[PDB]
C-alpha cells in the first residue's frame, strides 16, 4: 500500500525531540530514586515514570514492582455523606 | 462587632499569597550545553587574577553548584565566586 | 465489498441523516471551510451522529452493569416468564407471589437514568475525564 | 465594609483562621531570573552530614572530584541533533550517569535502564512516525479487512503536530518545532551555517600587499567563511 | 413558510429513526400492561413539526447562525438518537454534556477537513483522499462502516424490535 | 494556611479516594498549591475576559483558559437559552456536624425535551450613527446621555471624571 | 516467583504457527505478560462489580470488559457450550420478556491454562490477593479462556512481525521467537484505536489511558 | 465625534475597525465570523459591470467572512484599503481581500491566540501580538515570520509601530511596554511606572512621545529619548481603555474607554512646551468633582489635562479613529 | 533603594568598560529630554517623501 | 457552600467583581480534579518508597505537560535569536501590499 521516506529537516526535528525526551525522562527518574532513599539508577525508576505519565507500558524489566493495585473505593465517611446525600433525594420525593 | 471581624477578614484575604511547591523551568538539552562547552572553553582560556581565591572545583573552572547530598528538593544553594 | 466513499456519497445523495442542513451550516460557518457539496455535509452528519450512538450505547452499558436490578433481570428472566406462564386465570395464584412483589416494587419502579457519574466513565474510555464531586463542603 | 452579608455566614473556626495568614509562610524563591540561573548552572553533590559520609564512604564511592570530572564527562557527550542518529548504549551511559551526579545520585547506573530507555525511544517516536504516516495517505489495504511513495516533510511534522498535540513532551522540542521548523522560500536551508550573510553576496579580499598586513573586519567573515 | 430546518424530516433515516423510536416506545407499553398482570396477581408520543414561529423566518433574523437555535436543535437530535438505545429519563447535565460532545466532535471534523484543504506542505492529497483520512484521523478507521451503521441501526434493530414486538403480542394473547 | 481550605474541602477528596488520615502539613502545601492553580486559571481567564471586549467573567472565559493552559475540559456549563448569568447555583445543605452541598437536579423525560418547542432568535445585527459631539459639546438628542443622571447610576470609578467644555 | 506455566506455554504457541523450540525468555515474557493481563483483568472487574454491591466477581462481569469485540465473546458462548443472556443486550432493557500429527494438533488445543484445577493459579496470578470477595463460580474458567485467546493472538503478530523484519532485513542488505518480538507484538496489541482517541486530538495533554486487554 | 453604535449583538462583538475614508467597517464575531459594513449604505457587491445573475441572494449593504475556526480577538485595515487583516484564537492570521470577499493567505506561526495584528504605516509587513509573551514581525509575502520580538515577562496585549515604521512598540500585561528594533530583533526601550497591564499604545505624529493606556484607566506619556515619564492622565474611571487616537497635526489625545466615554487630552500642558494657554475663568470647572458625594477615596481626581469628556449612554466605545479633517469616529456596539 | 540602583549603575559603568568622563556624560545625556524637531510630521516644504528603494528599514 | 463564598472572596481579592454563577462552580470542579489525580498520583509515589515531598513529586510529575512553564523568557531569548541572526528579505517598492506565490496562497484549490 505504499512506502513512507522522511526528510532531513524532520530528522533533525525527531532526532531534537529524542535528544530532550531522554532527558526528560532520566531527571524525573533520578528524583524518582532518590525519593525511594537510595543511590543507584535502578529500572523501576524509568518504568515506573514511563507508566504512570507517559503510558508507554514496557513489557517486563521490574513490572510486578511497578504494578501497584489498590481498589480505589472510598473510606466510611465519604460513604456516609453519599448516603445523606442519597436520603436527602429520596426525601425531597 | 462584625465590621471589626470584617476589615480583618478582608486583611487576611489580602496577605495570602500562593506560591508553587514544583515548578518546572522551561529549558533546553542543546542551549545548556552548548552554553556549558563554549564557558568550559573561554573559562580553561583566560586566568582569574584572584584577591585571594578562584571559583570552580576540578575541571570546571566557572561558577559551579554546591548541591548537597541530601536536600535535593530544596529550592536554592550556594554557588562559588572569586574571595579576596 | 467495503464500500467505497463514492458510493457513500451516491447513497447519501437519497437518504439524509438525523442531523439537518443548518446546524452543519452553523457548524461549518464556525469553524470556516464554507463547502457547497450537501453530499459532505451529509457524510459529516452521518459521522457525528455514528459517534455520539457509540458513546451513548457504552453509556447504556455502563448504567445497565452498576444496577442489581437490571443484571438480576437479566439472570431471572426466563425464570420469573416460568412464574408468568404459570399465572394463569385466579384458580393457581397462591403458589406464586412470594417473590414477585419485591421484584415488583423494584423493576416497575426502575427507569434507566443517564447520569453524569455514569457519562463520565463512558467518555473516561474514550479519553476524557469529567471530574464533577459528589458535594461541595 | 459593605461585605457583611457574605463575610459573616463563614463559621467562627474559618473566620479565627482567615484573620492569621500572612506573607513569610515559605522559604521558597520567586524572582524567575534566579529561578533560570538555577536551573541553567551545573551543580556537583558534596557533603557535610556525618552520617552520609561514613554511608558514602562505606560504598566506595568517591570524593567530589570524580563527580565533577563525570558532570563534565557526561556534558561533553555528541548529543543526537550533532550526531544525526539515535544514541548508543556508552553515549546512554555517561549522558545518564552526568545527569545523576547533577541531580544529586553518587551511586552507579544500572545497565538494564539504557536498554530501557532504547526501547522508550523507540516506541515514542514510532507513535510520532505513525501518527504522522496515516496523515499524508488512507492506506487502504490497512485498517480494513476486504498511491505511490511519499517523503513526510516539516510542514506535515508541523500540521500533525497540533491535529494531534497530545504526543509531545511539550518541552523545548515541541516550541522550536511549532516555531522554527516551518521555513519561507528564502530561508536557504542547504547551507553551512554561515553563508546567509549580507557579505557572501558582495567578491574574495586578496592577501599581503602591505607592509605590515593589518586588514579589514569585512575579511575575517570571509577568512570564518572557509571553515 | 417551512424553515430550512425541517426540509429532510421525512426523507430515509428520521422516519427510520421514527420507527426504531415508536417500536421502542410501543413494547415499553406491552410491559407495562403485563406488569399491570403481576401487579394483580400479587406515552407522550413525538413531534417534529416543530418550527420556531413565521415572525422569525424572516430575513432580517439570524435564523440560521445564531447559537441557541442550533444548541436546541443539536439537543433535540441527539434525544431523539439517546432514545433508540433505550434510554427513557436523562438527568439535563447529562444532555448538555453530550450536546457539548457532539459539537466538538463535528468541530473538530471540520478543522481537521479545513487544515489538511489549506496546508503548505509538499503532499496535499487529492478530493477523496482528504475525506478519507479526515474520516480515518478522529473517527471511523474507514468509509464503509457507516453503511454497516445504516445497517446495524436501520436494518437490524427495526427487525429485532419488530420480533420482539410480535412475540411480545403473541405472548399477550397466549396470557388473556 | 491560604484560603482555599485548610482540610474542609481537600481532605473529603483525599477521603474519595480512600486515603484515611494524612498529616495537616500535606494538606496545607497541597490546598496552597491547589489555589494557587485555581489563581493561574483566573488570570488567563480575565486576560480572554479583556481581549473579549466584556466585563462580566462568562463560562467561556474560564473555558479558554483551560485550553491554553492544557486543562481537560470542563463539560456541561452550557445550557440552552444562554443568557447572562442563567441562576443555577441552587445547592442543597444537608446536616450533621459540618455542611454538606450537593447540587439538587430534576430528572426530565426525553419526550418533553424533543417535544419542546424552539427559543425566540434576534435580529441580525445592524448599525446606527449620530453626533457624540459637534464642537466638543454634545447636542442632546435621544441618542446622547443627560450628563446628571450619570451620577445617580454609576459611582465615579466604573465611570470616571465629569468635566465638561 | 516466575516460570509457572512454561509448558502449557509452549502448548498454546504450538497451535497458533511453529513451535521450533522457544527459549526461556520467551515463555518468560509470555508469562509476566499474561500474569499483568490477569491482574488488570481482576482489578478492573473488581472495580466494576464493587459498584453494583456485590463483592463475588458474576461471569458476565468479566464479559463486560471484552463486550466491544463481538465474534469473541460469540466465541466464548460457544466455548461455554460443552460444560455437559448479557446485561447490556437489546433485549433486556425491557422489564419483562416472553417464553498424523493432526491428532497432536488437537491435544494441544485442548491442553488449556487453568484447566487442570486451580491451584497453582490462585496463588499464582494471586486471586485472593486483590478480591475482596469469593469470585469463583465461573471467573476461573473465563480466566483460562482469556489467557488462551491472549497467547494466540500474541504469539501471532509475534509471528507476522518476526516474518516481515525477516524480509526487510533480507531486502536492506540486498526460526524462534525472541524478546524483541513479543515487545513489538505487545506495542502492535496495545495502540489506541482511533475512535477511543477522538475527543482529546487538538486538546494537548498527555493522555492517561487503561491496559488494553485481548 | 460621529459615533457608530452597533445594536443586534448579544456580546458576542470583539474590537472593530473603520477604513481610511471611513467607507468599511470591519467587525470580529465571536462566532468566527468577520462582518464588513458599507458606513454609507452602498452597495458592496463589486459588481465592476459584469452583472451575470444573482440578484435572488439578500444583500443588506453587508458581507460576512467564514474564514476562521476561532474567535478573530483582533482585525486591521491596510492604508491602501482594499485588503484585511484578521487575527483570530485559532493559530492564524488571514488575509482577506476587500473587493471580492474571501480569503487570500494564511499566516502560521503562532501555536497561541493572537490578540493585536496591525500592519505597517508603509503597508509593508505587519506585527502581530500573542499569548506566548513574544511578538512577531511577518510580511504580507510570506507565510512564515520575519522577527521574533521576546523579553517581555506576561503576555503582549498591544502593537504598534512607529510612524516611519522602522521601531516597534509592545505592550505587555506585566505592567509594561517594549520598542523593538525591527531589523536586529533586540529591545531598545523598556518603559516602566504602569500599575495594570498596558491594554493600547499610540505614538503621537512628532514621534519623540509615546502613550499608552492601561487597565487601571491611567493614561501616561514617555519621551522616546530620555525613557523615563513627562506626565500622566487621571481622567478614567478605574477600568479599561480600549482605544487610543491622535491628532492628525498637533497633539490632542482621544481616548475612547470602557466607562462609555471618550475623553479628550492635551499633551502639553505640564511639560516644558505650553502650547498657547487663552490669555484671559468658569463656574462648571473645579466644581464637578468638588461635590464628591461618594467619597475623596472613592472617586477620580482628574488631571489638569482632562478638558472634555463625552458619555455614550450605555455603549461602551471600542474604537476611536481620528480622521484627517478634527473629525473623530467613535465604535461600539449597544450592550444591552 | 534608588541610591543604591544609582551605584549598581555606576559600578556597572565602570566595569563594561565606561571611562569616568564617558559615564558622566551618558548620564547628562540621559537625564535632558528629547528637544523639538520643527519638522516634526515633515511639512510639506522641508519635508520628504520616503525612498521606494526596495530594501528593508535600519534605524 | 463554604467554598462558593470563599471563592467569592478570592475572585472580590484579585479585583473580579462582575462574573456568572457557574464560575466558581467550573472552579471548584477543576480543584476537585486536579486534587484527586495529586493524590493518587501521591499514593502510587508514596507505595513506591504519606509526605509533601511526595506531593511535590506528584505536582512535578504534571507541572511538565499542562500549565504555564516557568521562566520562559531566556528560552525564548535564545529562539528569537536564532530567528534573528537572518537579515529582513529585500520588499517591493511599489507602496502596497505583496501577495506570496500563487500555489503559497487559499486559491488555486479545488472542491
Amino acid at each position: 500500500d505504499g512506502e513512507t521516506v522522511i526528510d532531513g529537516d524532520v530528522e533533525e526535528l525527531l532526532l531534537d525531540l529524542a535528544d530532550d525526551f531522554v532527558t526528560n525522562v532520566t531527571a524525573f527518574s533520578c528524583r524518582l530514586a532518590k525519593h525511594r532513599k537510595s543511590d543507584n539508577l535502578e529500572a523501576r525508576d524509568i518504568q515506573l515514570h514511563l507508566e504512570r505519565n507517559w503510558n508507554i507500558r514496557i513489557p517486563g524489566y521490574s513490572a510486578d514492582e511497578i504494578r501497584s493495585t489498590r481498589k480505589w473505593n472510598p473510606s466510611q465517611n465519604y460513604n456516609q455523606k453519599l448516603q445523606s446525600i442519597t436520603s436527602d433525594k429520596v426525601a425531597a420525593a | 462587632t462584625p465590621e471589626e471581624e470584617t476589615t480583618q477578614v478582608l486583611n487576611g484575604v489580602s496577605r495570602s499569597f500562593p506560591l508553587p511547591l514544583e515548578s518546572t523551568v522551561l529549558s533546553s538539552v542543546r542551549y545548556r550545553t552548548k552554553y556549558f562547552r563554549m564557558r568550559e572553553m573561554f573559562a580553561s582560556s583566560f586566568s582569574v587574577k584572584p584577591g585571594y581565591t578562584s571559583p570552580g572545583y576540578g575541571a570546571i573552572h566557572s561558577r559551579v553548584g554546591c548541591l548537597d547530598l541530601d536536600r535535593t528538593t530544596d529550592y536554592k544553594f550556594r554557588v562559588r565566586t572569586p574571595q579576596p | 465489498k467495503d464500500k467505497t466513499l463514492e458510493e457513500i456519497l451516491e447513497m447519501m445523495d437519497s437518504t439524509p441523516p438525523i442531523i439537518p442542513d443548518a446546524v452543519i451550516d452553523y457548524y461549518l460557518t464556525k469553524n470556516g471551510f464554507n463547502v457547497a457539496d450537501v453530499r459532505v455535509k451529509r457524510l459529516l452528519a452521518l459521522a457525528t451522529q455514528k459517534f455520539v450512538s457509540d458513546i451513548a450505547k457504552d453509556a447504556y452499558e455502563y448504567s445497565r452493569i452498576r444496577s442489581s436490578v437490571a443484571v438480576s433481570n437479566a439472570n431471572n428472566s426466563q425464570a420469573r416468564a416460568r412464574q408468568l406462564l404459570q399465572g394463569q386465570q385466579q384458580p393457581g395464584v397462591q403458589q406464586i407471589s412470594q417473590q414477585q412483589h419485591q421484584q415488583n416494587e423494584k423493576t416497575t419502579a426502575s427507569k434507566v437514568v443517564l447520569t453524569v457519574n455514569d457519562l463520565s466513565s463512558a467518555v473516561a474510555e474514550y479519553g476524557l475525564n469529567i471530574g464533577r464531586p459528589d458535594f461541595y463542603r | 465594609y459593605k461585605k457583611i452579608v457574605m463575610s459573616l455566614p463563614l463559621n467562627d473556626r474559618n473566620r479565627l483562621k482567615m484573620i492569621t495568614k500572612e506573607a513569610g509562610k515559605r522559604g521558597f524563591i520567586f524572582c524567575s531570573v534566579f529561578q533560570a540561573r538555577l536551573n541553567n548552572i551545573p551543580k556537583i553533590p558534596i557533603v557535610t552530614n556525618p552520617e552520609s559520609l561514613k554511608r558514602v564512604k562505606s560504598n566506595n564511592l568517591k570524593t567530589p572530584l570524580e563527580w565533577s570530572q563525570d558532570i563534565m564527562n557526561g556534558f561533553n557527550v555528541p548529543l543526537a541533533s550533532e550526531s544525526h542518529s539515535l544514541p548508543d548504549t556508552d553515549s546512554f551511559y555517561l549522558r545518564m550517569v552526568g545527569i545523576a551526579r547533577e541531580h544529586g545520585l553518587v551511586g552507579t547506573v544500572d545497565a538494564r535502564c539504557v536498554e530501557l530507555i532504547s526501547l522508550a525511544l523507540d516506541q515514542y517516536l514510532k507513535n510520532i512516525i505513525e501518527f504522522t504516516i496515516d496523515t499524508v495517505r488512507y492506506r487502504r489495504k490497512k485498517y480494513s479487512d476486504y498511491s505511490g511513495l511519499y517523503k513526510s516533510v516539516s510542514e506535515m511534522a508541523a500540521d500533525k503536530r497540533d491535529a494531534k498535540i497530545k504526543q509531545l513532551d511539550d518541552d523545548k522540542n515541541e516550541d522550536e518545532c511549532a516555531d522554527e521548523a516551518k521555513s519561507i522560500n528564502n530561508g536557504n536551508n542547504s547551507s553551512k551555517d554561515d553563508i546567509g550573510d549580507i557579505s557572501m553576496s558582495s567578491a574574495v579580499n586578496e592577501e599581503l600587499h602591505e607592509n605590515r598586513t593589518i586588514s579589514l573586519t569585512n575579511e575575517d567573515i570571509y577568512d570564518s567563511l572557509s571553515i | 413558510k417551512q424553515s430550512r430546518f425541517l426540509a429532510n424530516k421525512d426523507l430515509g433515516l428520521t422516519p427510520k429513526m421514527n420507527q426504531n423510536i415508536t417500536l421502542i416506545q410501543q413494547i415499553r407499553h406491552i410491559c407495562h400492561k403485563i406488569s399491570l398482570i403481576r401487579m394483580l396477581q400479587s406515552y407522550t408520543i413525538i413531534d417534529d413539526s416543530l418550527d420556531i414561529d413565521p415572525v422569525s423566518q424572516l430575513p432580517t433574523h439570524d435564523y440560521k447562525n445564531n447559537r441557541e437555535l442550533i444548541w436546541k436543535f443539536m439537543h433535540k437530535n441527539i434525544s431523539k438518537v439517546a432514545m433508540a438505545n433505550g434510554f427513557e429519563t436523562a438527568h439535563p447535565s447529562a444532555i448538555n454534556m453530550l450536546t457539548e460532545i457532539a459539537g466538538d466532535y463535528l468541530s473538530n471534523l471540520i478543522k481537521t477537513l479545513k487544515l489538511h484543504h489549506e496546508t503548505n506542505s509538499l503532499n496535499r492529497g487529492t478530493n477523496v483522499e482528504m475525506l478519507q483520512t479526515t474520516l480515518l484521523e478522529n473517527g471511523i478507521n474507514r468509509p464503509d462502516d457507516l453503511f454497516s451503521y445504516v445497517e446495524s441501526e436501520f436494518g437490524k434493530k427495526t427487525k429485532k424490535l419488530q420480533d420482539i414486538k410480535q412475540k411480545l403480542e403473541s405472548f399477550l394473547r397466549a396470557l388473556l | 494556611y491560604t484560603i482555599w481550605s485548610p482540610q474542609d474541602t481537600v481532605k473529603d477528596v483525599a477521603e474519595s479516594l480512600g486515603l484515611e488520615n494524612i498529616n495537616d502539613d500535606v494538606l496545607k502545601a497541597l490546598a496552597m498549591d491547589v489555589e494557587y492553580r485555581i489563581l493561574e486559571i483566573i488570570e488567563q481567564a480575565v486576560k480572554f475576559k479583556r481581549h473579549s471586549k466584556r466585563d462580566v467573567l462568562t463560562t467561556d472565559d474560564v473555558s479558554k483558559a483551560l485550553r491554553v493552559l492544557n486543562v481537560e475540559p470542563l463539560y456541561g456549563y452550557y445550557d440552552g437559552s444562554e443568557v447572562n448569568k442563567a441562576v443555577s447555583f441552587s445547592k442543597v445543605n444537608t446536616s450533621g456536624g459540618q455542611s454538606v452541598y450537593y447540587l439538587d437536579e430534576e430528572e426530565v423525560d426525553f419526550d418533553r425535551l424533543i417535544n419542546e418547542p424552539l427559543p425566540q432568535v434576534p435580529r441580525l445585527p445592524t448599525f446606527t450613527t449620530h453626533w457624540l459631539a459637534v464642537e466638543g459639546v454634545q447636542p442632546a438628542i435621544i441618542q446622547n446621555p443627560n450628563l446628571n443622571d450619570i451620577r445617580v447610576s454609576q459611582p465615579p470609578f466604573i465611570r470616571g471624571a465629569i468635566v465638561t467644555a | 516467583d516466575k516460570h509457572k506455566y512454561r509448558v502449557e506455554i509452549q502448548q498454546m504457541m504450538f497451535v497458533s504457527g511453529e513451535i521450533n523450540d522457544p527459549p526461556v525468555e520467551t515463555t518468560s515474557l509470555i508469562e509476566d505478560i499474561v500474569r499483568g493481563q490477569v491482574i488488570e483483568i481482576l482489578l478492573q472487574s473488581n472495580k466494576t462489580a464493587h459498584l453494583r454491591g456485590s463483592r463475588s466477581i458474576l461471569p458476565e462481569d468479566v464479559i463486560f470488559l471484552i463486550r466491544h469485540d463481538k465474534a469473541k465473546v460469540n466465541r466464548l458462548r460457544t466455548y461455554l457450550s460443552w460444560k455437559d443472556k448479557l446485561p447490556w443486550e437489546l433485549q433486556f432493557m425491557f422489564n419483562e420478556h416472553p417464553l498424523e500429527e493432526y491428532v497432536h494438533w488437537s491435544d494441544c488445543r485442548q491442553a488449556s491454562f487453568t484447566f487442570r484445577k486451580n491451584k497453582r493459579f490462585k496463588d499464582w496470578s494471586g486471586i485472593s490477593q486483590l478480591t475482596e470477595g469469593k469470585p469463583h463460580d465461573d471467573v476461573i474458567d473465563i480466566l483460562g479462556f482469556l489467557t488462551f485467546e491472549i497467547v494466540c493472538s500474541l504469539t501471532e503478530t509475534a509471528l507476522k512481525i518476526k516474518q516481515r523484519e525477516q524480509v526487510l532485513q533480507t531486502q536492506k542488505d540486498k526460526n524462534p521467537l525472541k524478546p524483541r518480538h513479543i515487545e513489538e507484538a505487545w506495542r502492535v496489541l496495545q495502540t489506541i484505536d482511533m475512535r477511543h482517541r477522538a475527543l482529546t486530538n487538538f486538546k494537548g495533554g498527555r493522555l492517561s489511558s487503561k491496559p488494553i486487554i485481548m | 465625534v460621529c459615533m457608530y453604535t452597533f445594536q443586534n449583538t448579544n456580546k458576542d462583538m470583539s474590537c472593530l475597525d473603520f477604513s481610511d475614508d471611513c467607507r468599511i467597517a470591519a467587525a470580529g464575531f465571536q462566532d468566527s465570523y468577520i462582518k464588513i459594513w458599507s458606513l454609507d449604505g452602498s452597495s458592496l457587491n463589486n459588481p465592476n459591470i459584469a452583472l451575470n445573475n444573482n440578484d435572488k441572494d439578500e444583500d443588506p449593504t453587508c458581507k460576512t467572512l467564514v474564514g476562521h475556526s476561532g474567535t478573530v480577538y483582533s482585525t486591521s485595515f491596510s492604508p491602501d484599503n482594499k485588503y484585511l487583516l484578521s487575527g483570530s484564537e485559532d493559530k492564524t492570521v488571514r488575509l482577506w481581500s476587500m473587493d471580492t470577499h474571501t480569503a487570500l493567505v494564511s499566516y502560521k506561526g503562532h501555536n497561541h491566540p493572537v490578540w493585536d495584528v496591525s500592519f505597517s504605516p508603509l503597508g509593508h509587513y505587519f506585527a502581530t501580538a500573542s499569548h506566548d509573551q513574544t511578538a512577531r514581525l511577518w510580511s504580507c509575502d510570506h507565510i512564515y515570520p520575519l522577527r521574533i520580538f521576546a523579553g517581555h515577562l506576561n503576555d503582549v496585549d498591544c502593537v504598534s509601530f512607529h510612524p516611519n515604521g522602522c521601531y516597534v512598540f509592545t505592550g505587555s500585561s506585566d505592567k509594561t511596554c517594549r520598542m523593538w528594533d525591527v531589523s536586529t530583533g533586540d529591545s531598545v526601550r523598556l518603559f516602566l511606572g504602569h500599575t495594570a497591564p498596558v491594554i493600547s499604545i499610540a505614538v503621537c505624529p512628532d514621534g519623540r512621545w509615546l502613550s499608552t493606556g492601561s487597565e487601571d484607566g491611567i493614561i501616561n506619556v514617555w519621551d522616546i529619548g530620555t525613557g523615563k515619564r513627562l506626565k500622566q492622565m487621571r481622567g478614567h474611571g478605574k477600568n479599561a481603555i480600549y482605544s487610543l487616537s491622535y491628532s492628525k497635526e498637533g497633539n490632542v489625545l482621544i481616548s475612547g474607554g470602557a466607562d462609555h466615554t471618550v475623553r479628550v487630552w492635551d499633551l502639553k500642558k505640564a511639560t516644558t512646551e505650553p502650547s498657547a494657554e487663552p490669555d484671559e475663568g468658569d463656574v462648571t470647572a473645579s466644581i464637578n468633582q468638588d461635590i464628591k458625594e461618594y467619597g475623596r477615596r472613592r472617586t477620580v481626581i482628574p488631571t489638569s489635562d482632562l478638558v472634555a469628556s463625552f458619555y455614550t449612554k450605555k455603549t461602551p466605545v471600542f474604537k476611536v479613529k481620528f480622521s484627517r479633517s478634527n473629525l473623530a469616529l467613535a465604535g461600539g456596539a449597544f450592550r444591552p | 533603594s534608588a541610591s543604591d540602583l544609582n551605584r549598581i549603575v555606576l559600578e556597572y559603568l565602570n566595569k563594561k568598560g565606561y571611562h569616568r568622563t564617558e559615564a558622566m556624560l551618558r548620564a547628562e545625556s540621559g537625564r535632558t529630554l528629547t528637544p523639538q524637531n520643527k519638522q516634526s510630521p515633515a511639512n510639506t516644504k522641508t519635508g520628504k517623501f520616503p525612498e521606494q528603494s526596495s530594501i528593508p528599514p535600519n534605524p | 457552600p463554604r467554598d462558593v463564598r470563599l471563592l467569592h472572596l478570592l475572585l472580590a481579592s484579585q479585583s473580579i467583581h462582575q462574573y456568572e454563577d457557574q464560575v466558581p462552580l467550573q472552579l471548584m470542579d477543576f480543584a476537585h480534579r486536579y486534587t484527586q489525580g495529586v493524590l493518587k498520583d501521591a499514593l502510587v509515589y508514596n507505595d513506591y518508597a504519606l509526605g509533601v515531598e511526595d506531593i511535590r513529586l506528584a505536582i512535578a510529575a504534571r507541572t511538565q505537560y499542562q500549565f504555564k512553564p516557568t521562566a520562559p523568557k531566556e528560552l525564548m531569548l535564545q529562539l528569537a535569536a536564532e530567528r534573528n541572526k537572518k537579515a529582513l528579505p529585500q520588499v517591493m517598492g511599489t507602496w502596497g501590499v505583496r501577495l506570496p506565490p500563487e500555489k503559497y496562497c487559499l486559491t488555486a484549490k479545488e472542491w
